[PDB]
């Protein structure tokens, strides 16, 4: 992607 | 949790005065008055801290007693540099055109080091974008900082070349007020 | 620590009572930092009045009265100094026309660049020879010689150790500075390096 | 690297090219490190003829004619530097009259007091402005100019970074010094940082 | 001049109070006390205003107080509106990108109207540019603030493409806290 | 020029 996904907690 | 140990509360409104001396109720401390009781083992004070008439047992900021909480531990306040008032140039902004996105951080630690960023003047992101997107409403992040080498945002600071730092990087360009030089704080240098 | 920010932005100086030459040249190294240049006429206040390293007269008002030795030290290490913490970053003191230092030799140890170029200029005001090494023992075929005081800041360093060992006496810069202010050679028990 | 022995112990030095206050400054800085200074009227050869960057006139034999700027960088780093290790260090060819960087804005990377120096001063000479910082967009408000120019020394670090991110050139000393020696601003495509 | 007239002077220093106090009574006015005798015929505040506890005549700013004595005219406070208080959005920097110069603007009103341009984050020029020049120190001017269709100014504005405005530009601005659409404004339609 | 000056006064 573009684009990074958050640090889920 | 807190069994033996008294504090005072201090700057703080009225309303956020009274949470906190309830939090600390909850894990077996004492809260203490005004021209006071006795020296209290610790004072609980802002994060940016504030005017201590007492002498006291540590300054501490409610950053710290959160974080004690949270892990049901007793952190030592020297262990972290947001246990204790973090030097802040006031009324400078040196990263006005920052896009920060955090790594490897939570909870009250995540609050601190946003509110620090925000305070400086860079805009913080939850997601590490490398091209802005209008229909995402997301913008290209100039800044990752984070605590070590790896993980997906740290990979992805490496393919995009942006700047990988740590959140030494930010609490010293706030005791500066000016943008401290990323190169000499890089995760890769750690 | 300062990438690509610049280090005097959105400051203004004036700049007094140095020669055509030292103006420009210190002019030249605020601009070269962001820094502004105020006229004589100006509207407006300063934030500092840059001055030689004993001052001169400063009649309009400014927020700060600092020397160039403060200018170029900050410059120098890209670091906004606060001018109190280093008394040769205001005027300093001087006893005009008294040389008590007449007969003695001073090397500098921990001591660079602006500091010790404003350091050198005092012991040289005050009559003393300022010798870049620290020996014991004059050497006419060498041109070097003995030094009789070692200025420093912090115990440490090969000069440190030499002073020691050879048992010669090794002062703060306040000694220095203190003789400059009273005209009379201070007392250099009070100022040893190891008491501190 | 030299403790506590002299730089130019038996080394005989004339000064010629400077006005009063900084032919006092240069005499001044040479004995501190143990050199001699010469007459006009001596009766020998001096090791050394100190000058300006630009050079003047050298009438009389002499060992090597060399800069302050050598003098001084030699002093700072208590290291005899070769000479002709550096151009800067001997005088410097420049077509006198000629402004060809007249609409550029250089920063310097890897270049520190004297060398840096000097470097301003020809940047200066040939008509472009300096400036400490380098930045990448004017920002009226904060008083900073966008630099057109890095100038460095090898790959590395902050601003070297900066020029590729921002696609901004960054060449060799060898480019402001060829432009000064020609009169004609140089190609910036055969001093490319990243060739070499 | 100001002979019969009776002031108060509020909201100020000690040093600039008694500055101003000292300009009135040159000019044969007279200056009044705290809990008050009577209701002064001019109040005078500074630019932005400040708190008016007391009944007075006429609420004026000391820039009203210079412009009478510069032009030794008793002006009407009504007839600019720099002579009673400005209405400020107080914290809103709208201008934070813009350079502006003045044209056809000396003495009291030029300072003032510089103070708010600044205020408002705009960078105030003496000289009008349209080239940055990093060796004069000069950036590209992208306003011009001026009175009348004329002058030097006004000339190159038209020259360079640039909007040359009215001063109700800057104070519409202001009151807003949002940068007034220059197109409604333009000194070629007054 | 490319530059207006001041109003002096």
């Amino acid at each position: 992607s573009d684009l990074v996904a958050p640090s889920p907690d | 949790l807190f069994s033996q140990k008294s504090f005072l509360v201090l700057g703080f409104s009225n309303e956020n005065e009274s949470n906190i001396a309830n939090i600390i109720k909850e894990n077996a401390g004492k809260i203490m008055s005004l021209l006071s009781r006795t020296v209290a083992d610790y004072a609980v004070v802002p994060l940016l801290g504030c005017e201590v008439e007492a002498t006291v047992g540590e300054v501490v900021t409610n950053t710290w007693l959160v974080t004690c909480i949270d892990y049901q531990t007793l952190f030592d306040p020297k262990s972290n540099p947001l246990f204790t008032p973090v030097p802040v140039m006031t009324g400078m902004t040196p990263l006005e055109d920052c896009v920060i996105s955090f790594s490897q951080c939570a909870g009250a630690e995540k609050e601190s080091l946003t509110f620090l960023a925000n305070l400086l003047g860079a805009s913080v992101q939850e997601y590490f974008v490398r091209k802005s997107n209008a229909k995402k409403g997301m913008f290209a992040s100039t800044h990752l900082i984070l605590k070590e080498r790896g993980g997906s945002k740290y990979e992805a600071a490496k393919k995009w070349n942006l700047p990988a730092v740590t959140i030494a990087w930010l609490l010293e360009t706030a005791r500066t007020g000016k943008r401290a030089d990323e190169s000499h704080f890089l995760i890769e240098n750690s």
